[PDB]
């Protein structure tokens, strides 16, 4: 796919990502999205689309604008301190593609 | 006396969403007692019915329904959920008191180029009257010219036909669905 | 309730074979409408994603890696393996055997690792 490296945020404001790839996996199939703190492990904080298992903040939501998908952040502080990573099955790779990573600073 | 539940979970073929195949359960006792024994592989999923009480029930009627969509399609099939697929294809009532399991078959639902055998309805006059089966194959109109038969800019032949291959992803996977719907029938 | 435990060695000279495991709990692979991932960690540098074993034995790979990852999962045992031969210090990493699920009782497609493993540091030296 393609995913900004980084991105950068006071503790508080209205924070963007960005995510992209192909017509085959993002522009057909549904997007998902993880935080993952350097040396620990990952976890999943938006599935499919816009909806969140237990245990997420419900202030980050995404969208999927054709083969754009879009993790939002409102409300930054301490704890998120994270790469951030976009994944979609692709139809024609056969597979799980991730994102290039986006870590964002509070 | 064991109702047919060995066939509308293990039949070859179904239909698709717009040809939604019905099963009329009667004057019968079903074995219950092996469907949830199954560690519901399936995904399995009640409304107002309880997987503790089927044995000791009874009920007028208990139609049995069946359909085969792609994986990010089995959000409609409840009541009060809405958009494109409930709006034209099937639509439940809100007081649909049953039980919903699908499950997923890219075995037997899926070559290599994707079996294109089944259909969906994209468009119709109007949204459904729930549990209405619409076998309807009529050239769609929404415009001010609506003509006989000319395709092109909105003549469509609304039942296109979803593609298959085992390498999609999960959810567009074609997903085996049954809803068991429902003066006999015990256990 | 859900836990990967997963497993194998680490201290590993390059370029044989390297078979490693993970053992699942709190579900079963007999179940249907779920898979179990693999995920690259490269430290510092991003995830890659192996692998998944589907429960009807549905095989998928990273494109990337075709002839080197062979995948196995014995459910009546409870565990998934994992295998993989010819190994580079790139491939050093650490292992997240992870579950992915569709179910979402309300009944939404996952296609996503909702539960992972904590990972082993498999060492390539
Ligand atoms: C579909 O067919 C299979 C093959 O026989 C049935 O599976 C077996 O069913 C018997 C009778 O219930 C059980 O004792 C076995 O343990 C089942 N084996 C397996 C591997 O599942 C299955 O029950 C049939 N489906 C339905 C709904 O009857």
């Amino acid at each position: 796919l393609t995913q900004p490296p980084s991105a950068s945020g006071t503790p508080g404001q209205r924070v963007t990502i960005s995510c992209s790839g192909s017509s085959s996996n993002i522009g057909r199939n549904t997007v998902n999205w993880y935080q993952h703190l350097p040396g620990t492990v990952p976890k999943l904080l938006i599935y499919h689309n816009n909806h969140r298992p237990s245990g997420v903040p419900g202030r980050f939501s995404g969208s999927k604008s054709g083969t754009s998908a879009s993790l939002a952040i409102s409300g930054l502080q301490s704890e998120d301190e994270a790469d951030y990573y976009c994944e979609t099955w692709d139809d024609s790779l056969s597979g799980v593609v991730f994102g290039a990573g986006t870590r964002l600073t509070v | 006396n064991l109702c047919p539940f060995d066939e509308v979970f293990n039949a070859t073929r179904f239909a698709s969403v717009y040809a939604w195949n019905r099963k009329r359960i009667s004057n019968c006792v079903a074995d219950y007692s092996v469907l949830y024994n199954l560690a519901p592989f399936f995904t399995f999923k009640c409304y107002g019915v309880s997987p503790t009480k089927l044995n000791d029930l009874c009920f007028t009627n208990v139609y049995a329904d069946s359909f085969v969509i792609r994986g990010d399609e089995v959000r409609q099939i409840a009541p009060g959920q809405t958009g494109n697929i409930a709006d034209y294809n099937y639509k439940l009532p809100d007081d649909f008191t049953g039980c919903v399991i699908a499950w997923n078959s890219n075995k037997l639902d899926s070559k290599v180029s994707g079996n294109y055998n089944y259909l969906y309805r994209l468009f119709r006059k109007s949204n459904l009257k729930p549990f209405e089966r619409d076998i309807s194959t009529e050239i769609y109109q929404a415009g001010n010219k609506p003509c006989n038969g000319v395709a092109g800019f909105n003549c469509y032949f609304p039942l296109r036909s979803y593609s298959f291959r085992p390498t999609y992803g999960v959810g567009h996977q074609p997903y085996r669905v049954v809803v068991l719907s429902f003066a006999t029938v015990c256990g | 309730q859900i836990t990967l435990k997963e497993s194998g060695p680490t201290l590993v000279k390059p370029k044989q074979t390297l078979t490693l495991t993970c053992t699942f709990s709190g579900f079963s692979l007999k179940k249907n409408g779920v898979g179990v991932g693999w995920i690259r960690q490269p430290p510092g540098k991003a995830l890659e994603w192996l692998a998944l074993i589907y429960w009807d034995d549905s095989k998928r790979y990273n494109p990337s890696l075709k002839t080197r990852l062979t995948i196995t999962g014995d459910t009546s045992k409870n565990q998934v393996v994992l295998t993989l031969t010819n190994v580079d210090p790139v491939d050093t990493a650490t292992y997240f055997c992870a579950h992915r699920p569709d179910l979402d009782s309300d009944l939404i497609v996952v296609d996503a690792f909702d539960m992972w493993g904590q990972g082993t540091m498999v060492t390539v030296s």
